């Protein structure tokens, strides 16, 4: 434990956290001459924390 | 004949409001209480010409 030194009483951390929306998913296979389909819907989250 | 009058109060400031005496908004080292001691001193003088 190296010593810190610090002016107010009391310490606290607050921590964010992040889940990103993971890059996955494979590019649609068709055939030359046709209309695009879409892609699908992705979640990104984010928590907090209090220490 | 004449005889005069005498007024004096006192005020006091424990050692846990001395140490620990921030603010609400922002985290603020512990010195407030010296800034918050100059408002009771201008209350004392305002106090003694309500006499």
């Amino acid at each position: 434990f190296p010593e810190d030194s610090t002016f107010a009483s009391e310490l606290e951390l607050y921590l964010l956290r992040t889940q990103d929306a993971e890059q996955t998913g494979m590019t649609f296979v068709h055939q030359v001459g046709s209309t695009s389909l879409p892609v699908e819907a992705r979640v990104a989250k984010v928590d907090l924390a209090k220490a | 004949t004449w005889s005069p009058l005498a007024f004096k109060e006192s005020r006091v400031w424990d050692e846990k409001e001395i140490l620990y005496l921030g603010r609400l908004a922002d985290e603020v080292q512990a010195g407030v209480i010296n800034e918050q001691i100059a408002e009771s001193l201008t209350w004392l003088m305002a106090r003694m010409r309500n006499r």
